[PDB]
């Protein structure tokens, strides 16, 4: 029995796109230290330890 | 230096946590020899000086 017609279903086209970038940064070294933060709002007053890494 | 102070604390700000932050500490308690002063003494003195402690 030959089938002239079959279940091909939907013509669905997928398209996949990549995208590239290369930054350069740079990061200065502060120094660990504490800084005191007022209270606001809902923030409570807080110490805050700085550090170095952006 | 090692530990910071408590938050209550005034001088929290002052030292962070070396144990926190990963910072260095300053060590300035340093070896001494000693020897005994002759120049006061009456009567039989040592005069053998300092022992070679290199």
């Amino acid at each position: 029995a030959t089938a002239i017609l079959r279940p091909i279903g939907l013509h669905v086209e997928k398209f996949q796109q990549t995208y590239r970038k290369k930054w350069r940064f740079l990061t200065s070294a502060n120094a660990n230290v504490i800084l005191a933060e007022a209270a606001s709002g809902e923030r409570p007053a807080r110490w805050a330890l700085t550090t170095g890494m952006a | 230096a090692m530990y910071g102070y408590d938050n209550d604390n005034k001088d929290f700000a002052k030292k962070p946590p070396a144990d926190a932050t990963g910072a260095e500490i300053y060590l300035q308690d340093y070896l001494t020899i000693y020897t005994n002063d002759a120049r006061a003494t009456t009567g039989t003195k040592i005069l053998a000086g300092f022992p070679p402690y290199k």
